[PDB]
DNA sequence: CCATGGAGTCATTTTATCTTGTGTCACTTACAGAAAAAGTATTACTAATATATGTTGAAAA
C-alpha cells in the first residue's frame, strides 16, 4: 500500500527506490512489539487467535 | 499548560499550579538515592527512592 | 477559592495525616466539606482529514524519531493553517512538512530543513517556499533561531570510532562560536561551518577522514566545504595560533566577511538607485497576437510555452510586454521617462501595423531600487529585534528580508551592507524606508551618516509629465526605427512558415479539440 | 468506533446483574465506615470477650 | 342407520436455549470513488544579492 501511492500517478520518473520510507512504516514490527511484549496479551491476525 | 496553546504570547507563563507529592506513611523515612536523567525523547525525569 | 461559613479564613489546608483527608482552614477549624468525591478504576469533512492529518503526519514524523512531543505540538500548527485555509491548494507533503519544521525551530532541536525535507523528490525550494509562505500568512516571527552547536551532537553519532571525538565536540564548539566570533559564521549554511569545524577539529584529533564522510551528515559538496577552510586559513591567527594549547587567543582581530572584499577587487550620503519599476498599459482593444506579432523584429510567439507575444527592444533598453486582451506590462524601466515614453513607443507597432489599441490604463506595480553601505552589518540581531518586521532564514537565503507597511515594501538586507528594495508603489517611498531604516543600519554594528534631505529629485508625476500622455498622439516618439522594427512580409510569410512548420501540430490539436465540440453532439 | 469490538459496550442492565455492582455485591454488600484491619496474636491474660 | 374415511384437535417428543455459578485484597490498564471549488504552481519577465552545485577545465605543479 505505501509504493502504491509512489506508483499512482506517474509523474517525470519516480523510482528513488521509495526505500527510507521504511521508516515511516517501520517499527509498529520494532515499538509494536514491545508494546505487545509488555501487555501480556498477544494479537495473531493471521488466525484471528488471541 | 492543559489548554490549546497559539504563538500569541507577551511575558508569564509564571503561573503553576503545583502538585509536590507528599510521602504518606506510618512512619519515618529516608532519601539515601535520587536520579535525574533522561529517556529516549529527551524529557527531563526523576525517578528517586526511599 | 471558598472561605469560611465563620471565621472569614481564605487558606484551606487539607490534612491527609490520618487518612480522613479533611480540607479545613487554618483560620477557623471547621471543615467545609466530608469526605472529598474521587474517581475510581467519525464522519466528518474535516476531522476525518484530521485523522489522515495525525496518521500521515505521525507516520513520517517520528521516522526521524524527533519527539512524539513536538509532533503533537505541530499537528495543533497544521489546524492552525487549517483555519486560515492555507491548507487548500497545495501539495500536501510540503505543507505537513513545514508544519512539523516550525515547532522544532520553534523549540530549536537539533535537526535542518534541507535535512528534513529529504524524505521525498523536495527540491526544497518546494518545501523552503512553503514555509516562507506559511509565514507571510502567519505572525509567527522570531522563534526560529539556529547554531551548530545542535548539529554537531547528531553529527558526532554518525561519526563513529570512540568518545575523544565529544573531547573534540568541545574543540569544535570553543572553535565554532569563535568562528560566530571571527564573523564568518553569517550568510552561510550551519550544515557546513558545523562540519567545518568537525574537520579542523579531527585534523586536530589526528584521524583520517573524509569530506565525502563529512557531507554524509552535512550534504553539501566538498568544494563547498573547503570554500570554508581557506575562509579560515585566510583569518588572522589562522596558522599563527593553529598549533596546540585550544586555541587559548579568544581575541577578535577583525570582522570582514568575503562579501565587501569582492567590492575590494572590482574596484543617508549614498542615494538610493533606480533598478526596475515595474507598469502596465491596456490598449483597449483585444487583438489576433499571431496576426499582429507576424511582423516585427522583436518578436515572439509560442502559447506552448507561454501565450502572449514577447516584446522586447534595446531603446531605450526596454522589455514591456503584451496580451491577447488589448492589454500590457510596462517591463525594464529606471524611471518614468522611458517607461510612458516606450509604452508609446510600442503602440507605434500595433496603430501603425496592428488594430486601433490606443494608450490607456497606465499603471506603476512595482519599483526596484538598491544601494550599498559599505561596512559590514550584523543581521541576526536585527532579526534578533526587529524579526517582528524582519524575516531571516539563515542559509534558507542568504538575503534578509524585511517587512515594512508604512509605507508598504519588503526590504533586501545583507551583512555586505549592499541593499536592495522593491514592492515600493513610490519613489519618494524609497527614502521613506530606505532612511527610515537606516538608523537601525547605523543602530547595529560593532567595534555617510547625514541622509542630507528627505526628497530632492523631483517626482514621479513630473517624469510622468515629461512624456507626452494623450494615448492618440503617437507618431511624435515613433523612433523611424519602428518603420524598421518592422519584419518585411516575406519575412513574415516564411519565418511564419516555420514557426507553424512546427506550431501546426499545437494549433492542430487546438483544433482538434474544436473538432471535439462537435463530438458535443455523440 | 475503530472497529476492534472492545467489549466494553453492556453495563447498563449488567449494571445490576453480577458480581461487584448493584445486584448484591455493592448494595446488598455495602461498603462500610469506621472499620479497621490487622493480623492476629494471641493474649490470654487479655480476658475473654 | 351406520361405515369408513377424513379432517380437525389436542397430547406429546424432541429438539435448541440461558441462565448461573463461594466472597476478599494487591495494584490494577467506519468503506471508494465522484463531481465540484478552488487556489496554487508554471508559465513569462527585469532585477539586483551571495551561497550552493558543478564541471570543467584549464591552468598550474
Ligand atoms: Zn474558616
Amino acid at each position: 500500500l505505501s509504493i502504491d501511492k509512489v506508483l499512482k500517478k506517474p509523474n517525470r520518473a519516480m523510482e528513488y527506490d521509495a526505500l527510507l520510507s521504511i521508516n515511516v512504516h517501520s517499527n509498529n514490527i520494532t515499538s509494536g512489539l514491545n508494546r505487545a511484549i509488555s501487555t501480556g496479551n498477544w494479537s495473531l491476525k493471521r488466525f484471528k487467535m488471541e | 499548560s492543559a489548554d490549546a496553546p497559539n504563538p500569541n504570547n507577551v511575558n508569564v507563563q509564571t503561573q503553576y499550579r503545583e502538585a509536590p507529592v507528599i510521602y504518606r506513611g506510618p512512619e519515618p523515612s529516608h532519601i539515601d538515592q535520587v536520579m535525574m536523567s533522561v529517556s529516549d525523547n529527551d524529557q527531563a525525569l526523576i525517578k528517586v527512592l526511599l | 477559592m471558598p472561605v469560611c461559613k465563620n471565621c472569614h479564613g481564605t487558606e484551606f489546608e487539607r490534612d491527609l495525616s490520618n487518612a480522613n483527608n479533611d480540607l479545613v482552614c487554618k483560620a477557623c477549624g471547621v471543615v467545609s466539606e466530608d469526605n472529598p468525591i474521587v474517581s475510581e478504576v467519525a464522519l466528518e469533512s474535516r476531522e476525518a482529514t484530521l485523522n489522515n492529518a495525525r496518521r500521515k503526519l505521525r507516520a513520517v514524523s517520528y521516522a526521524l524519531h524527533i519527539p512524539e512531543y513536538i509532533t503533537d505540538a505541530a499537528f495543533q500548527w497544521y489546524k492552525l493553517a487549517l483555519a486560515n485555509n492555507f491548507v487548500q491548494g497545495r501539495r500536501s507533503q510540503n505543507v505537513i512538512a513545514s508544519c512539523l519544521y516550525v515547532a522544532c525551530r520553534k523549540e530549536k532541536t537539533h535537526h535542518m530543513l534541507i535535512d528534513f525535507s529529504s524524505r521525498l523528490q523536495v527540491s526544497v525550494y518546494s518545501i523552503g517556499a512553503t514555509f516562507l509562505k506559511m509565514v507571510k500568512k502567519l505572525h509567527i516571527t522570531e522563534l526560529p533561531l539556529a547554531d551548530p552547536s545542535l548539529f554537531i551532537q547528531h553529527f558526532a553519532e554518525k561519526l563513529d570510532l570512540a568518545d575523544k571525538k565529544i573531547k573534540v565536540v568541545k574543540d569544535a564548539v570553543k572553535l565554532a562560536q569563535r568562528m560566530s566570533k571571527d564573523w564568518m559564521f553569517e550568510g552561510r549554511r550551519p550544515a557546513g561551518i558545523a562540519g567545518a569545524c568537525i574537520l579542523l577539529a579531527c585534523r586536530m584529533n589526528n584521524l583520517r577522514r573524509t569530506h565525502t564522510e563529512i557531507v554524509a551528515v552535512s550534504h553539501v559538496a566538498e568544494e563547498t566545504l573547503q570554500q570554508r577552510l581557506n575562509e579560515f586559513k585566510n583569518t588572522k591567527a589562522a596558522k599563527l595560533s593553529v598549533q596546540k594549547f585550544r586555541e587559548n587567543d579568544v581575541e577578535d582581530g577583525e570582522a570582514r566577511p568575503p562579501s565587501f572584499v569582492k567590492n575590494r577587487k572590482k574596484e543617508s550620503g549614498i542615494v538610493p538607485t533606480l533598478q526596475n519599476i515595474v507598469a502596465t498599459v491596456t490598449l483597449g482593444c483585444r487583438l489576433d497576437l499571431k496576426t499582429v506579432a507576424l511582423h516585427a523584429r522583436n518578436a515572439e510567439y509560442n502559447p506552448k510555452r507561454f501565450a502572449a507575444v514577447i516584446m522586447r527592444i534595446r531603446e531605450p533598453k526596454t522589455t514591456a510586454l503584451i496580451f491577447a486582451s488589448g492589454k500590457m506590462v510596462v517591463t525594464g524601466a529606471k524611471s518614468e521617462d522611458d517607461s510612458k515614453l516606450a509604452s508609446r513607443k510600442y503602440a507605434r507597432i500595433i496603430q501603425k501595423i496592428g488594430f486601433a489599441a490606443k494608450f490607456t490604463d497606465f499603471k506603476i506595480q512595482n519599483i526596484v531600487g538598491s544601494c550599498d553601505v559599505k561596512f559590514p552589518i550584523r543581521l541576526e540581531g536585527l532579526a534578533f529585534s526587529h524579526g517582528t518586521f524582519s524575516s531571516y532564514e539563515p542559509e534558507l537565503f542568504p538575503g534578509l528580508i524585511y517587512r515594512m507597511v508604512k509605507p508598504k515594501i519588503v526590504l533586501l538586507i545583507f551583512v555586505s551592507g549592499k541593499i536592495v528594495l522593491t514592492g515600493a508603489k513610490q519613489r519618494e517611498e524609497i527614502y521613506q524606508a530606505f532612511e527610515a531604516i537606516y538608523p537601525v543600519l547605523s543602530e547595529f554594528r560593532k567595534m555617510s551618516g547625514s541622509p542630507r534631505n528627505l526628497h530632492l529629485l523631483p517626482t514621479t508625476d513630473t517624469y510622468l509629465s515629461k512624456v507626452s500622455d494623450d494615448p492618440d498622439n503617437l507618431e511624435d516618439v515613433d523612433d523611424e526605427e519602428l518603420n524598421a522594427h518592422l519584419l518585411n512580409e516575406e519575412a513574415s510569410k516564411l519565418k511564419e512558415r516555420i514557426w507553424i512548420g512546427l506550431n501546426a501540430d499545437f494549433l492542430l490539436e487546438q483544433e482538434s479539440k474544436r473538432l471535439k465540440q462537435e463530438a458535443d453532439i455523440a | 468506533n475503530g472497529g476492534g469490538k472492545v467489549k466494553p459496550i453492556r453495563g447498563f442492565c449488567q449494571r445490576l446483574k453480577g458480581k461487584q455492582g448493584r445486584f448484591r455485591g455493592n448494595l446488598s454488600g455495602k461498603r462500610v465506615d469506621f472499620s479497621g484491619r490487622t493480623v492476629i496474636s494471641p493474649d490470654p491474660n487479655l480476658s475473654i470477650d
